[PDB]
RNA sequence: AGUAAACUGAGAGUAGAGUGCUUAGUUGAACAGGGCCCUGAAGCGCGUACACACCGCCCGUCACCCUCCUCAAGUAUACUUCAAAGG
RNA sequence: AAUAGGUUUGGUCCUAGCCUUUCUAUUAGCUCUUAGUAAGAUUACACAUGCAAGCAUCCCCGUUCCAGUGAGUUCACCCUCUAAAUCACCACGAUCAAAAGGGACAAGCAUCAAGCACGCAGCAAUGCAGCUCAAAACGCUUAGCCUAGCCACACCCCCACGGGAAACAGCAGUGAUUAACCUUUAGCAAUAAACGAAAGUUUAACUAAGCUAUACUAACCCCAGGGUUGGUCAAUUUCGUGCCAGCCACCGCGGUCACACGAUUAACCCAAGUCAAUAGAAGCCGGCGUAAAGAGUGUUUUAGAUCACCCCCUCCCCAAUAAAGCUAAAACUCACCUGAGUUGUAAAAAACUCCAGUUGACACAAAAUAGACUACGAAAGUGGCUUUAACAUAUCUGAACACACAAUAGCUAAGACCCAAACUGGGAUUAGAUACCCCACUAUGCUUAGCCCUAAACCUCAACAGUUAAAUCAACAAAACUGCUCGCCAGAACACUACGAGCCACAGCUUAAAACUCAAAGGACCUGGCGGUGCUUCAUAUCCCUCUAGAGGAGCCUGUUCUGUAAUCGAUAAACCCCGAUCAACCUCACCACCUCUUGCUCAGCCUAUAUACCGCCAUCUUCAGCAAACCCUGAUGAAGGCUACAAAGUAAGCGCAAGUACCCACGUAAAGACGUUAGGUCAAGGUGUAGCCC
């Protein structure tokens, strides 16, 4: 068979890889911001739990970890 | 698929039908913003009279004005219906001749 | 660019006659 | 074509051909059958062919199946009183199994005929209403009675538009 | 091959007009083997996204251009939830 | 989607979307006679005014109903238990029917996958740690519903103490708003409800009217309109227009013959309607080698299947895997001797010259021959030697995510480094060369320990079981199928993308949309064209060389081009260019300037346009040998194809070639030379279609 469908996919992937290459510094700043909001959204979900259960502060000795950082 | 698979998936779900430019409505009222002509896509050759109107829904759209000769002007009221102009890409609305400020085509 | 009609769509009146 | 072997089983006509309508005492029917063995062949055909018909006629009776739990196939019925009815089906054909449980726990043809008659009392022919519940909607449909004004206009004398006009 | 080459005459058409054309004759050769890049044909194949038929079709950057969407700093607005509780 | 139809291609078949035809509703345009009947804000936005609940010897009862709306939305159904209410009173019941308890009960999204206290035991104290959930919990979004009717709501804060605030979602009516638009009528006579002991009283419930082609039914002396008329699809004459104006549901139409545009004529269909827009009605038992689809591999879970007992025939070995050890050939390096060059290719340059050749020593790299074998392993992979360990399951099926793997490339750290080698540098090529060609060298290919988790991970054939008889079968691939199960798919493109989530991944992987756009996209095959396409044999004055005389340089002659001129036209690659002309000083003559004539040499005339309307006569391949009616057969009766002589489906009239004839023969030269190719040449030989001119 012909490879015309593969050729369409080939160009789409080449242009995408090149686009990501050109903007990899902007995309890295955007990704960093999303992970911060993701962490904040996670901390809120846990705070909602103890607050809806009648507690006024987090359980004694509980520190919400950073589960989205590269470290 | 097997009977067990057909049972587990259930009856087919139709895609929710896509509302057109009239948003599932027969006609819409619009206010003319500007008038101009559009070139039909090849192989057709013409200067098709179109206009941009603000629809009652708030969204602005390009509408084809059918017939030979019109007198539409900015700030005038027109009624627009569905129906694509086959040779005008993106033109999916048509002005209703004989309603509000758009009159009937003058004979010959 | 003179429009070239499709040969399969070419109309004929043999039946109409 | 319809998927599976014996697609007739998945038709409303087939499912309505069951003759076993359990008495109200029957609450649960367990079927213990074996996948292999020549002596359990009727029990396999009974599960294959007749369990769907039994369930169709007895939607509120729990039917549970158990494979290869014992050396021979048997049916056990649990009644509301607390009584249990063990039916040994080894060596019996599927048709004999259906005939057996019909005799010992199925409603006779007389008891079923009566129920059908009591249902006919619910749709009285003399009643008028929507076609869903009644044969006729209005007395105007009866020949000899004053027809509907939608089909035949009434005399001016029988119309309120003209009774008041003369009176006024 | 009486060919090429050379030489000589006649005719058509004009009132006249060609170094042109048509045609008759004279003298009168050399070579004819070997090859298939090229040119073209024949045969048998192979591929084909072209069919306006390779002067074909066709991909992408950039330019212009309209329609739609995504991301996005700071900020504002609106909405949702609470008492489904405790003393 | 059906009795189907149209639409992809040069063509055929297949697949597939879109659209047509049918039936309703709403709105728009245009049009419209009557009667009867039914039905009738777009808006849970704001409302002027009037009315919509009274009754009755005071108490009470009623105003908790009816009427309205569709905002919200699994309080509607069944069962159990049991209030209020009806049966004057008791009902020891029936009827009706709350609260409570049990069960059942919409759609879409899994890119909402975890919820976060959601359970149990105990008299209590208290103890246990459970409960829901891919068979869809939790969550988001949408929607009144299952219509003798039911549910919900009643301006908002779910509620209505309270607060905001001052309420038509009661009838009639109004404003705003929307494509959407009924009277500010009458009567309590009928029925229903309230009240009364009752005669009765009241009620915008309701009844009877008003308004409206939204529908139904009936009628019309008189009075018909709307749309359509290229195909689908019933039905077009004459003009105008000339890719413009416009048209089109789809395919498409429009550049001088427009049945498709506009007008006009006629016709077709329906008809007091017509039919433009919109919406709805008809959607899974079909597929997954190549069209969308078998996800790289195996396992199992809750389950499903009957392929599990019976009932049986490929255990061991060959290139599985892991570990350790080992080395034959060839490199590299070093040493001696010798040589002065070696390397590089179509050819060069650059590079090296402690270089090359012989001999010897020599690896953490890679594994000729066997292997023409077709084995091992789940797949990926696995082919030098030895040894150790070792290749799950006595029914099958069973995961993007669980579990464990998974070439090459790549990442992190420490090593090895012969050779190869991205990148980079140099040489050359080129219009350019960030390439192809040459040289050097690095990451990398190796080892160790961690990652990453992709492939055209492909026999492009899911696992298991069974069959070879049916129809063999769209096509090609790989003969055609059945049972059963899981996975997956539902026009193209957007998109191996966006967002979400997960991940040792951070320029990544996995899962994976939508908006705008289109009428196709796509699969297989056939034909043609073309190929910097293969092989083979050829051209006889012939493609190259060979033979002879020329052209190309000079002058002249002549044609054309260009320039010039007030001043023809045609030919114009082969197949124009001493060509139409076997011929222009006037004439010829068709051109230019000036002057003149107007029924004109002609029952006019035109060398005006169109050779892309033609006849006529020709060029061209042809320095060919084929064209072909009528039949027959093959391919499943697909587009297509049809020959074998020891013959296997072709027979063929006619035409051409041939034969014959002309010239001096039977040789040669002429003549002849089909169909078709170039819309080839000629409207200016003459004739002529169409269009144009007529002082
Ligand atoms: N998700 C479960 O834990 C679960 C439990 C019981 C049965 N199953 C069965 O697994 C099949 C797949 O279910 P789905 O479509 O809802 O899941 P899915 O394939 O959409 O996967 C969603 C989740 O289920 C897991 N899952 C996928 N396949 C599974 C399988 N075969 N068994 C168990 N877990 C699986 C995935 O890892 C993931 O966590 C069905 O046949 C279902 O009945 C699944
Ligand atoms: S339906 Fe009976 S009178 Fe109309
Ligand atoms: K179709
Ligand atoms: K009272
Ligand atoms: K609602
Ligand atoms: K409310
Ligand atoms: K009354
Ligand atoms: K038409
Ligand atoms: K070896
Ligand atoms: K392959
Ligand atoms: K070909
Ligand atoms: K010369
Ligand atoms: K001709
Ligand atoms: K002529
Ligand atoms: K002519
Ligand atoms: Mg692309
Ligand atoms: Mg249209
Ligand atoms: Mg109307
Ligand atoms: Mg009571
Ligand atoms: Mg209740
Ligand atoms: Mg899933
Ligand atoms: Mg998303
Ligand atoms: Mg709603
Ligand atoms: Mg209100
Ligand atoms: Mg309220
Ligand atoms: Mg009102
Ligand atoms: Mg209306
Ligand atoms: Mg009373
Ligand atoms: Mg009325
Ligand atoms: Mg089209
Ligand atoms: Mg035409
Ligand atoms: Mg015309
Ligand atoms: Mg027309
Ligand atoms: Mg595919
Ligand atoms: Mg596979
Ligand atoms: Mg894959
Ligand atoms: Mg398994
Ligand atoms: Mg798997
Ligand atoms: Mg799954
Ligand atoms: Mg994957
Ligand atoms: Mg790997
Ligand atoms: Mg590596
Ligand atoms: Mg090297
Ligand atoms: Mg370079
Ligand atoms: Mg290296
Ligand atoms: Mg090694
Ligand atoms: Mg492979
Ligand atoms: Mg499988
Ligand atoms: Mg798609
Ligand atoms: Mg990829
Ligand atoms: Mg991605
Ligand atoms: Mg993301
Ligand atoms: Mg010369
Ligand atoms: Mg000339
Ligand atoms: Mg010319
Ligand atoms: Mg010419
Ligand atoms: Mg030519
Ligand atoms: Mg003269
Ligand atoms: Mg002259
Ligand atoms: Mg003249
Ligand atoms: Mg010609
Ligand atoms: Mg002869
Ligand atoms: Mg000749
Ligand atoms: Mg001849
Ligand atoms: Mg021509």
């Amino acid at each position: 068979k012909n490879v015309l469908k593969i050729r369409r996919r080939k160009m789409n992937h080449h242009k995408y890889r090149k686009l990501v290459k050109k903007t990899r510094f902007l995309r890295r700043k955007v990704q960093e911001g999303r992970l911060r909001r993701k962490q904040i959204k996670f901390e809120k979900d846990l705070r909602r739990i103890w607050l809806k259960a009648g507690l006024k502060e987090a359980p004694e000795g509980w520190q919400t970890p950073k589960i989205y950082l590269r470290g | 698929a097997t009977l067990n698979q057909m049972h587990r998936l259930g009856p087919p779900k139709r895609p929710p039908r896509k509302l057109g430019p009239t948003e599932g409505r027969p006609q819409l009222k619009g206010v003319v913003l500007c008038t101009f002509t559009r070139k039909p896509k090849k192989p057709n050759s013409a200067n098709r009279k179109c206009c941009r109107v603000r629809l009652s829904t708030g969204r602005e759209a390009v509408c084809f004005i059918p017939g030979e000769g019109h007198t539409l002007q900015e700030h005038q009221i027109v009624l627009v219906e569905g129906g694509r102009t086959q040779d005008l890409p993106g033109v999916k609305l048509t002005v209703v001749r004989g309603k509000y400020d758009c009159g009937h085509v003058q004979k010959k | 660019g003179r429009k070239r009609a499709k040969p399969r769509l070419e109309q004929d009146s043999s039946l109409k006659s | 074509p319809m998927k599976g072997r014996f697609p007739i089983r998945r038709t409303l006509q087939y499912l309505s051909q069951g003759n076993v309508v359990f008495k109200d005492s029957v609450k649960v029917m367990t079927v213990n059958y074996n996948t292999h063995g020549e002596l359990g062949e009727g029990a396999r055909k009974f599960v294959f062919f007749n369990i769907p018909q039994i369930q169709y006629k007895n939607p509120w009776v729990q039917i549970m199946m158990f494979k290869n739990m014992t050396p021979s196939p048997f049916l056990r019925f649990y009644l509301d009183s607390g009584e249990q009815v063990l039916v040994d089906v080894e060596t019996k054909s599927n048709k004999e199994i259906m005939e057996h449980i019909r005799k010992i726990l199925g409603k006779n043809e007389e008891t079923l005929r009566e129920e059908e008659e009591e249902k006919k009392q619910l749709s009285h022919p003399a009643n008028f209403g929507p076609r869903k519940y009644c044969l006729r909607e209005c007395i105007c449909e009866v020949e000899g009675q004053v027809p509907c004004p939608s089909l035949v206009p009434l005399p001016k004398e029988m119309r309120g538009k003209y009774k008041a006009a003369l009176k006024a």
